[PDB]
């Protein structure tokens, strides 16, 4: 079978500049070649079939071009909403086969996070086990630093954090740290707190409560 | 006009088979194409085969072929496809598709998609998760806007779907990839920003699905 | 006993079968998509059906011949004689070398059976003339008299035959090869034809070119004006895996 080969892996850009990705086939497809859109947890949408014709109900912004063993989308002005793995796939020699993909990331300014934490539910402290969660909610760029302190003292090995996506109108992204202990645990200390550092920060911003 | 559903997320033993149904509706004529393809992480999209329900004809790419069989009932409009001798590397979500080309029993390209269906192939036993309500408090407000969520704990395998408000409630909702905890299963959160004013007035309900355990929970999330 | 045959009926679900693999082939061979296959069983149904099994012409098939028309590399075709298998598994491993069968209207109608009545235009699924028994102007018989004509006009270079040396004699002149094929290989174009003599299980150890039917094989092309070559393949499953690698 046909390896399709795309490039670059990742691709930033901002809104209004023109991404440009490329798709080499190992051998000839003539222009038996298709373009796909797949934005996160979602189904791949077509947006070029035949090298160059568009799809229905697809934005002249995005415009299929090449022949034979080099093809190329490019979406001329760029939005937030671009952010997306796009792929492509030949169907010239079966069985077909698709890139690996091309994932276009959006470059906006930096944002500071917003910072929350919520204790442990009363339903699950009766369970046995106390979860602690803190949230930093639309921020940019990804690099952002948690701390867990308890009673002041660093934490170490006993939560896990969650990055979401990037947004589609925002280009911003949200953490979620989580802070697991057993309610032997948990009723030992007094004070919880989660410090959090950014570069829109211009210094750590702590949120914390006590048990009460 | 066309819509492809497809059947729930489920686990399955290594060894075992699998059957993902795909029912087609508001197609124009008889003479259609649906394909199948699976995306992988590592190996990524992977073509599988077609069928043409009319003629009932099928074709497979060599890598699947003996494994996989695509039949069809004509009469529902649904498309089904069996995988057998299930690996650790069969973990992946299958989609299906209506094949376009310039005749109508072409299926190169794909323009309407189903949902997909994420299969699990696992020795492990299935675990609906345990909801708990992430509730907004002093400590979960910034200027003006609270914040709350939900946390789903301890379930296998993925995926785990989150709506609020019955699906009413979209702005504002993040919805966080699980994480792998120690003891192999996972864990997710939803987190939603509200008005601070309108904590009062406004009730939100989380709603947690998880097809593999057949387990739906509705959480309403009050504030403290 | 009237339109009573001696050879098998058509075979079930002979139209779902041509237009799947007219489907099947397409996406295969991406220079034969501008083929509509329901245009093609149309030419096919058309040319047996309401007209009586022994009395065809290669006019009835004249128009999916037209709709049918392929152009494969023409220096690069193998020919074979009662080893339909193994010329398919050679073409199968080596992709660029062309059998009938790999064309659209021999994959089409290979190891497939059809004939139709006269009087309706329903297909007869009961029996079928027998080429030998009932009548040579059959429409299985008449479709491949037309096509191994178009397609042994078209080779060109150095065509390949692959023969069996087991089955009595080797080379058959009253064979479809032998009275077909080789007649319409145009010595404009056609300049050599190697011959591949195919032996049983290290049964032979003889040479099989010296063979008197090959000898009568090579004094008929050679008054083609063409060259004859000839080579003995005493092990063929070493043969397979030779030219995969
Ligand atoms: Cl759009
Ligand atoms: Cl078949
Ligand atoms: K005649
Ligand atoms: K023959």
């Amino acid at each position: 079978e046909i390896v399709m080969t795309q490039s670059p892996a990742t691709l930033s850009v901002s809104p209004g500049e023109r991404a440009t990705l490329s798709c080499r086939a190992s051998q000839s497809v003539s222009s038996n070649l298709a373009w796909y859109q797949q934005k996160p947890g979602q189904a791949p949408r077509l947006l070029i079939y035949g090298a160059s014709t568009r799809a229905t109900g697809i934005p002249a912004r995005f415009s299929g071009s090449g022949s034979g063993t080099e093809f190329t989308l490019t979406i001329s002005s760029l939005q937030s909403e671009d952010f997306a793995v796009y792929y492509c796939q030949q169907y010239n020699n079966w069985p077909w086969t698709f890139g690996q993909g091309t994932k276009v990331e959006i470059k906006r300014t930096v944002a500071a996070p917003s910072v929350f934490i919520f204790p442990p539910s009363d339903e699950q402290l009766k369970s046995g086990t106390a979860s602690v969660v803190c949230l930093l909610n639309n921020f940019y760029p990804r690099e952002a630093k948690v701390q867990w302190k308890v009673d002041n003292a660093l934490q170490s090995g006993n939560s896990q954090e969650s990055v979401t996506e990037q947004d589609s109108k925002d280009s911003t992204y949200s953490l979620s740290s989580t802070l697991t202990l057993s309610k032997a645990d948990y009723e030992k200390h007094k004070v919880y707190a989660c410090e959090v550092t950014h570069q829109g920060l211009s210094s750590p911003v702590t949120k914390s409560f006590n048990r009460g | 006009q066309v819509q492809l559903v497809q059947s729930g997320a489920e686990v399955k033993k290594p060894g075992s088979s699998v059957k993902v149904s795909c029912k087609a509706s508001g197609l124009p004529d008889a003479t259609y194409a649906i394909g199948w393809v699976r995306q992988a992480p590592g190996q990524g999209l992977e073509w599988m085969g077609r069928i043409i329900p009319r003629l009932d004809a099928e074709h497979y790419a060599q890598k699947f072929q003996g494994r996989v069989t695509i039949t069809a009932d004509e009469s529902t409009s649904t498309a089904y496809m069996e995988l057998s001798s299930l690996r650790s590397e069969d973990t992946a979500v299958y989609y299906c598709a209506r094949g376009l080309g310039y005749y109508l029993y072409s299926s190169y390209y794909f323009d309407i998609w189903g949902q997909g269906t994420l299969v699990t192939v696992s020795s492990a036993s299935t675990k609906g998760p345990s909801v708990f309500p992430l509730a907004p408090s002093s400590k979960s407000t910034s200027g003006g806007t609270a914040a709350l969520g939900c946390l789903v704990k301890d379930y296998f395998p993925e995926p785990v779907t989150v709506s609020w408000n019955s699906g009413a409630l979209t702005s504002g909702v993040h919805t966080f990839p699980a994480v792998l905890q120690s003891s192999g299963l996972y864990s997710l959160s939803s987190v939603v920003t509200v008005p601070s004013s309108s904590l009062g007035t406004q009730t939100y309900i989380c709603n947690v699905n998880h097809k593999p355990s057949n387990t739906k929970v509705d959480k309403k999330v009050e504030p403290k | 006993w009237r339109q009573q045959w001696s050879g098998p009926g058509t075979t079930k679900r002979f139209p779902e079968t041509v237009l799947a693999r007219c489907v099947k082939y397409t996406e295969i061979h991406p220079e034969m998509r501008h083929v509509d296959c329901q245009s093609v069983w149309d030419a096919f149904k058309g040319a047996f059906i309401s007209k009586h099994p022994c009395d065809i012409t290669e006019e009835d098939y004249q128009p999916l011949m037209k709709l049918g028309t392929q152009t494969v590399p023409c220096n690069k075709i193998l020919l074979w004689s009662r080893i339909k298998d193994l010329a398919h598994q050679f073409t199968q491993v080596q992709r660029d070398m062309f059998t009938l069968e790999d064309t659209l209207l021999g994959y089409l109608a290979d190891d497939l059976t059809w004939c139709g009545e006269f009087a309706t235009s329903k297909i007869n699924y009961q029996s079928c003339p027998d080429w030998r028994k009932d009548c040579s102007n059959n429409p299985v018989s008449v479709f491949w008299k037309t096509v191994s004509r178009r397609f042994a006009e078209a080779a060109c270079d150095v065509v390949h035959v692959m023969l069996d040396g087991s089955r009595s004699k080797i080379f058959d002149k009253d064979s479809t090869f032998g009275s077909v094929e080789v007649h319409n290989l145009q010595p404009e174009k056609v300049q050599t034809l190697e011959a591949w003599v195919i032996h049983g299980g290290r049964e032979d150890s003889r040479d099989l070119c010296q063979d008197p039917t090959i000898k009568e094989l090579e004094s008929i092309i050679s008054k083609r004006n063409i060259q004859f070559s000839c080579k003995n393949i005493y092990r063929p499953d070493k043969f397979l895996q030779c030219v995969k690698n």
